[PDB]
RNA sequence: GAAAUUGUUGAAAGGGAAGGGCAUUUGAUCAGACA
RNA sequence: GGAAUACUGCCAGCUGGGACUGAGGACUGCGACGUAAGUCAAGGAUGCUGGCAUAAUGGUUAUAUGCCGCCCGUCUUGAAACACGGACCAAGGAGUCUAACGUCUAUGCGAGUGUUUGGGUGUAAAACCCAUACGCGUAAUGAAAGUGAACGUAGGUUGGGGCCUCGCAAGAGGUGCACAAUCGACCGAUCCUGAUGUCUUCGGAUGGAUUUGAGUAAGAGCAUAGCUGUUGGGACCCGAAAG
RNA sequence: GUCGAAUUUGGGUAUAGGGGCGAAAGACUAAUCGAACCAUCUAGUAGCUGGUUCCUGCCGAAGUUUCCCUCAGGAUAGCAG
RNA sequence: AAAUAUGUAAGAAGUCCUUGUUACUUAAUUGAACGUGGACAUUUGAAUGAAGAGCUUUUAGUGGGCCAUUUUUGGUAAGCAGAACUGGCGAUGCGGGAUGAACCGAACGUAGAGUUAAGGUGCCGGAAUACACGCUCAUCAGACACCACAAAAGGUGUUAG
RNA sequence: GCCCUGAAAAUGGAUGGCGCUCAAGCGUGUUACCUAUACUCUACCGUCAGGGUUGAUAUGAUGCCCUGACGAGUAGGCAGGCGUGGAGGUCAGUGACGAAGCCUAGACCGUAAGGUCGGGUCGAACGGCCUCUAGUGCAGAUCUUGGUGGUAGUAGCAAAUA
RNA sequence: AAGGUAGCCAAAUGCCUCGUCAUCUAAUUAGUGACGCGCAUGAAUGGAUUAACGAGAUUCCCACUGUCCCUAUCUACUAUCUAGCGAAACCACAGCCAAGGGAACGGGCUUGGCAGAAUCAGCGGGGAAAGAAGACCCUGUUGAGCUUGACUCUAGU
RNA sequence: GUGGCCUAUCGAUCCUUUAGUCCCUCGGAAUUUGAGGCUAGAGGUGCCAGAAAAGUUACCACAGGGAUAACUGGCUUGUG
RNA sequence: GCGUUGGAUUGUUCACCCACUAAUAGGGAACGUGAGCUGGGUUUAGACCGUCGUGAGACAGGUUAGUUUUACCCUACUGAU
């Protein structure tokens, strides 16, 4: 019959990384983790015990409790048509900090920085970040780089 | 037949009901039988009341033990204390309870 | 006689009809699992800033 | 051909005129259209939307419920405005000298107001009063404290009450709702 | 009425409301309470938990005559003196001048205390009084006074 | 004294069915305004 | 060395022919042309003229011609089917009533509500009037013995329509019902703590607990009526082999 | 085929429905027999086949999830008003 | 170690400063959580759109499906059996593919005028027996997707390399 | 590359047919032209949404009016209407000087369910509007009862000597 | 428990099988006589053999013949026509084909062939002709007859 | 450290029985046996969301099914 | 284009022999053809044997006996007005 358990189809997904097995580096211990951040699932196949279930691989939450050794992330997983919010206690080793929103917090102090020194000298502080523009016009110049023609090869077999 | 969320439901129509419907459709008849009966009665019987006296009891039970309502009769020792016998008092419109 | 056994043809489509909905969000968010030990000292320290205001 | 975003032909959802055949209600719908049309004042707007309202959607207001919102900062001399029923209530053993505006009074509720030196008026006694709602306090009475909603939301671990006939021992308290019986819930 | 029903809309319609392909048959599924526990199941475990089982103990020839206690509370107190007799004694609080309030004479078994009764001595007689009911009267200048 | 069905008389069409839709010709028949 | 032309593009350049359309019905607008009066192609057609005034136009009907058109109803992934019922016509012919209920809506009264079991009365199965009870609601929670809902402006925080103050406005401040999320308090159950006192085993004050309830926290219900939905009944109509 | 006999046949009489009768075919028991006919229970039940009667307007599906002696059926979630 | 799919973030429920509560925590007013008070407005924190957003009650029918492109399992194969994503038929007419439930175009209140889609313009049949450069002659030529079939191997037929 | 050999199936036969050979065939390029219930503009009907208008003296504020967008549909839901038997109220309604019914390739109104009128036949009752009520609408169910066809002046009306 | 004795056989009992040999014929899956490691013969679930008898099942021979080579002719009564009399089955609408596509076998649809009133006697290709809600098969939480240390009972003893 | 390094190794109602609390009830009032409740386990349903269940019909029956087999026809051609 | 047979055994299609012959080729037409026939076989109910089953009964094993209905309609065809 069809087998459903909880490990199954993790073969490749809990495996270590190539030369990089053995016991945990300290600096996984040693990080410190509040209720309001924001942390990415990663499981460690090298410690059994408070392992998420192989769905939250890759996922981002928020914790929202702090135990001895693990804490509660906050996960909305989408059931059906509707997202409902899971609730996970995780080791330490599992979880690790997001990346995501670290970069935000210094545009957000960099856009005090720049609103506080215009707010006496000018108007349209100008804050917001815009996408790609098209290009300005521009003069190329052949001093030393004059153009090369190019055209197409014919067929050869070289085998 | 279960579905949806609806109170479950104890209808007894599992017999022969049918057979034994009975519609009071005679209840504005039977009200005037029973004042022609009061009429014919009252003019037969004699100018007495058409009704004998009753005595004062307290209803038992802790739930209405509070309210006093008509009885049965007088007892033998309550028609004695009044000056009268028991053969006697039914015959001149006084209901008598010996128990 | 045999007939289909599982398929999520057109389960998508119902699914955007009315679905796909992102979860309201609240402040002040429900302290269920939380630690015994913090909640029973956030309720003394809840109710001494209440006296002092 | 155009590729709908959205249901067409689609009715707001929202009644534009009351269900009732009342003929004194439909007059009182008449008189604040054309003030809710002629004021841009939003107590007009107000007025006249809950005017449509069904039963239930009017949940009766008593008179305690009055005189609490009379002991708010500054709403002492106030004019209540109840589009509903007003009924007693003797738990309060003193009331204020309001003015309250509203559709009905019960008998009980008119005495009270009136013997505290108060006045019970319509509400085209208000409008004339107050054409543009000044100086006006509105009170709804609660919708969640109707016998209905308490079995809204039926399901596991929702903590509602099941639709139930007879209530006792026997009566849905075995397997389900405690764990020396199967499970719980 | 007849007139205002959908049957008179399903005229000419084949089906009336039923479908073609499901049909309207006798009893699909079976009659009353049927496969409650078989394929009724997830409808009776959700909308009616409780259903299937016994809990408590017997009694037999209950009379519900033993157990009447009908129950009052303190901010409805004042409801069973007559209304124009309300104002003199709210106005006369004192003593040797109580009013004396008979609740089992108005059909109520025990008194409890729920609300806030105005500061005035009442003299209170009653079968039955929770703990609570009781301080708030005495509180008040008024007396419990036991009865059968 | 209805329909199915039938007789007579009158009109019309018909080269292996008949019946129908849009448009106009031909035949028959008919209402409205003469302000 | 100097032009022309092709190709591509622009013009708030000019101008001829053809077709379809005329919605609206006092005035109000925005412009143009003029010194001005006024005029105009400027928020939708007017002017001039002819024939006929009846089957002429048009309607109806039969037929002809051009193109198109397979038999309806039904089950079905799929019916014109070599799938089933139907030769024709008339009349009859299938979601009803009842008991108990859910949601919604209308009405009366409202912490109450229900006159019609019965009585009074009558122009007599109608209408009119009425006592005492009873039902439901106003208290919950425990298997039960039982106990029984305010520390406080009937609590704090966040969001809230409307109202109030100021302001030309925008806004700011104040108050904030209903409702939504959350933290507390109160009542019953469960597990603990066990005061003053005692029929020395009774009594259970006080203070707690990731426990539990269809609770309290200035009541909302009762009655009647209607559509829709549910169950028992022949139960939308017709149909077994049987017992 | 048989035709003097285990022969053919009239009338009388006996055996009645889970019973009869059978030189035995499940044959016969009033054109009815691997359980007759008649009335009633009875409008017996049917997850199965057929049918289900006026017009216009607006919106508009599902054959998928879990459980069921569940596989031609229900409950449940979804889609719809 | 891709491509395509996939999680989170891009602010007022935010950032900064000062200091209030606690029985939790720390060697320690140390920290943790929740607050008082002060400052910072909508180029207030990318783009585009937004027939307004949020929420609740109740109930119908359905719970046999099938087809096409791409991915893909069993099978020699099947108009065979079974899955994945999307679009369709069923529930849908209309123009085109002669004819066809699914292909192409395009989805539909009643009319008038204009322009097109896919497909076509010798005749049937509305529209060039149009223009231009080549190729092909078959005693079983050929002629338009889904689609209604043809192979290996050959020819001093003819054409170009 | 094109053509040919390789290349055999049963009723007569299908680039759709005719037919077509510097094509009306194959590959490719450039323009003109034909036509869908699609697109653009206009009218009309309905639906939805946003608005204007109670002032008396002239009738519908569920009225009237302005602006914009939209229109496929089985199972199924909801809404507004048409028709039938009977009931309360009203029109001091119609009628032997002809009610009801029936016939009528005669007329008018409504998108439709239907409504109205004329003519013929006929002989005693019947309708509009506001409400109440239901044994209230048929093309089918090898439907029930009754009536009637094509088949068809057909099969046939030929044992038992006449 | 005993291992098929006396007998009998490709037998109405033998799968392989049209078994092998002999006989019968020009030719024999037939018939008969033998042979027997007999799938799976056998002794009152009776074995073997039997004169007579049989509308019983088979093979051959003689006679006989229209069974046939190979058909022909004659009689009566029908059919046929007329006078009189006068039904039924069946019927969605109907009735010419080829190919195509289509629910994969069309009277209708598409493209072609074609196509002239009204009819009579024959005829069995087609109308997937008519006669019956398939008796086969499967499904249904539909039955009945019969059987048995199935489940649960019961008259009798 | 709240069993086995991780991913499987298992079971409702009714009834019986055990442990705990020695608490609640037997309803005219008490004591002692007995019985019934409260909280937590065990006895098992493997068709494992859990009816208590042997055949035969060639004497056969009914409701249906082309959702499904025994002929043609169609697709396919391994095999021939 | 034109022909492709007569027989023994078998219900047989198939197969195998005898013989003649110029030759005794292979196939389709709803595995052509039952309102054209025939009914030997298969495939209802009777009966027998062997093996299997406690039994009722089973056997694509053998054996014997077992109802073959209707055309007058349309079209097609053959002739005839
Ligand atoms: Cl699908
Ligand atoms: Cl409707
Ligand atoms: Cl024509
Ligand atoms: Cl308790
Ligand atoms: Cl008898
Ligand atoms: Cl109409
Ligand atoms: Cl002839
Ligand atoms: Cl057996
Ligand atoms: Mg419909
Ligand atoms: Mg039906
Ligand atoms: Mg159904
Ligand atoms: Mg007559
Ligand atoms: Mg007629
Ligand atoms: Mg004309
Ligand atoms: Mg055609
Ligand atoms: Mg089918
Ligand atoms: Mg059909
Ligand atoms: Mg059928
Ligand atoms: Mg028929
Ligand atoms: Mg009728
Ligand atoms: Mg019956
Ligand atoms: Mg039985
Ligand atoms: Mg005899
Ligand atoms: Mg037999
Ligand atoms: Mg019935
Ligand atoms: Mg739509
Ligand atoms: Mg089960
Ligand atoms: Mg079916
Ligand atoms: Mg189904
Ligand atoms: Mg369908
Ligand atoms: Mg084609
Ligand atoms: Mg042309
Ligand atoms: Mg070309
Ligand atoms: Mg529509
Ligand atoms: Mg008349
Ligand atoms: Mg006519
Ligand atoms: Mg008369
Ligand atoms: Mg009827
Ligand atoms: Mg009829
Ligand atoms: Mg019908
Ligand atoms: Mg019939
Ligand atoms: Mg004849
Ligand atoms: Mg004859
Ligand atoms: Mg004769
Ligand atoms: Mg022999
Ligand atoms: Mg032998
Ligand atoms: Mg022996
Ligand atoms: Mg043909
Ligand atoms: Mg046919
Ligand atoms: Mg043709
Ligand atoms: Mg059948
Ligand atoms: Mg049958
Ligand atoms: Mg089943
Ligand atoms: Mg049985
Ligand atoms: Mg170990
Ligand atoms: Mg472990
Ligand atoms: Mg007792
Ligand atoms: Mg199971
Ligand atoms: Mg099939
Ligand atoms: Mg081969
Ligand atoms: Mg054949
Ligand atoms: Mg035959
Ligand atoms: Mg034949
Ligand atoms: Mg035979
Ligand atoms: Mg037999």
């Amino acid at each position: 019959g069809k087998s459903h358990g909880y490990r199954s189809r993790t073969r490749y997904m809990f495996q270590r990384d190539f030369r990089k097995h053995g016991a945990v580096h300290l600096s996984t211990y040693l990080k410190v983790y509040k209720v309001g951040d924001i942390v990415d699932i990663k499981a460690n196949g090298s410690i059994q015990k408070g392992m998420p279930h192989k769905f939250y691989q890759g996922k981002t939450g928020v914790v929202y409790n702090v135990t001895k050794s693990s804490v509660g992330v906050i996960i909305n997983k989408m059931v059906g048509n509707r997202y409902l919010e899971k609730r996970l206690n995780l080791r330490v080793e599992h979880i690790k900090h997001s990346k995501c929103r670290q970069e935000f917090l210094e545009r957000v102090k960099a856009n005090a920085a720049k609103r506080a020194e215009a707010k006496a000298q000018g108007v349209a502080v100008q804050l917001k970040r815009q996408p790609a523009q098209p290009r300005e016009s521009r003069i190329v110049s052949t001093e030393g780089n004059v153009p090369q023609t190019l055209a197409p090869v014919p067929y050869e077999t070289f085998i | 037949a279960i579905s949806k969320n609806l109170p479950i439901l104890k209808n007894h129509f599992r017999k022969h009901w049918q057979e034994r419907v009975k519609v009071h459709f005679d209840q504005a008849g039977k009200k005037v039988s029973r004042r022609n009966a009061r009429a014919t009665r009252a003019a037969k019987i004699a100018p007495r009341p058409l009704d004998l006296l009753r005595p004062v009891v307290r209803a038992p039970t802790v739930k209405y033990n509070r309210k006093v309502r008509a009885g049965r009769g007088f007892t033998l020792a309550e028609v004695k204390a009044a000056g009268l016998t028991a053969a006697y008092a039914r015959t001149i419109g006084i209901a008598v309870d010996h128990r | 006689a045999k007939s289909k056994n599982h398929t999520a043809h057109n389960q998508t489509r119902k699914a955007h009809r009315n679905g796909i909905k992102k979860p309201k969000t609240y402040k002040y968010p429900s302290l269920k699992g939380v630690d015994p030990k913090f909640r029973r000292n956030h309720k003394h320290a809840l109710h001494g800033t209440a006296k002092a205001l | 051909g155009i590729d709908h975003t959205s249901k067409q032909h689609k009715r707001s959802g929202h009644r534009t005129a009351p269900k009732s055949d009342n003929v004194y209600l439909k007059l009182l719908v008449k008189l604040y259209t054309f003030l809710a049309r002629r004021t841009d004042a939003p107590f007009n707007k107000v007025v006249l939307k809950a005017l449509f309202l069904s039963k239930i959607n009017r949940p009766p207001v008593s008179v305690s419920r009055i005189a609490r919102a009379l002991k708010q900062e500054g709403a002492a001399n106030k004019t209540v405005v109840v589009v509903g029923t007003v009924t007693d209530d003797a738990r309060i053993f003193e009331f204020p000298k309001t003015t309250v505006a509203a559709l009905r009074f019960t008998a009980g509720a008119r005495a009270k107001i009136v013997k505290a030196g108060g006045e019970c008026i319509t509400l085209d006694q208000l409008a004339v009063r107050a054409p543009k709602g000044q100086n006006t306090l509105i009170l709804r009475g609660p919708r969640n404290s109707r016998e209905a909603v308490r079995h809204f939301g039926m399901g596991p671990h929702k903590g509602k009450a099941p639709r139930i006939l007879s209530t006792g021992r026997k009566f849905e308290r075995a397997r389900g709702r405690r764990r020396s019986k199967g499970f719980k819930v | 009425p007849s007139r205002f029903t959908k049957t008179r809309k399903h005229r000419g319609h084949v089906s009336a409301g039923k479908g073609r392909i499901g049909k309207h048959r006798k009893h699909p599924g079976g009659r009353g309470m049927a496969g409650g526990q078989h394929h009724h199941r997830i409808n009776m475990d959700k909308y009616h938990p409780g259903y299937f089982g016994k809990v408590g103990m017997r009694y037999f020839h209950k009379q519900q005559a033993h157990f009447w206690k009908p129950v009052l509370n303190l901010d409805k107190l004042w409801t069973l003196i007559p209304e124009d007799k309300r104002d003199q004694y709210l106005k006369s609080a004192s003593k040797e001048t109580a009013p004396v309030i008979d609740t089992l004479a108005a059909g109520y078994g025990k008194i409890l205390g729920k609300g806030r009764i105005p500061n005035v001595p009442v003299i209170v007689k009653a079968r039955f009084v929770s703990k609570l009911a009781e301080e708030k009267i005495r509180a008040a200048g008024g007396v419990v006074e036991l009865i059968a």
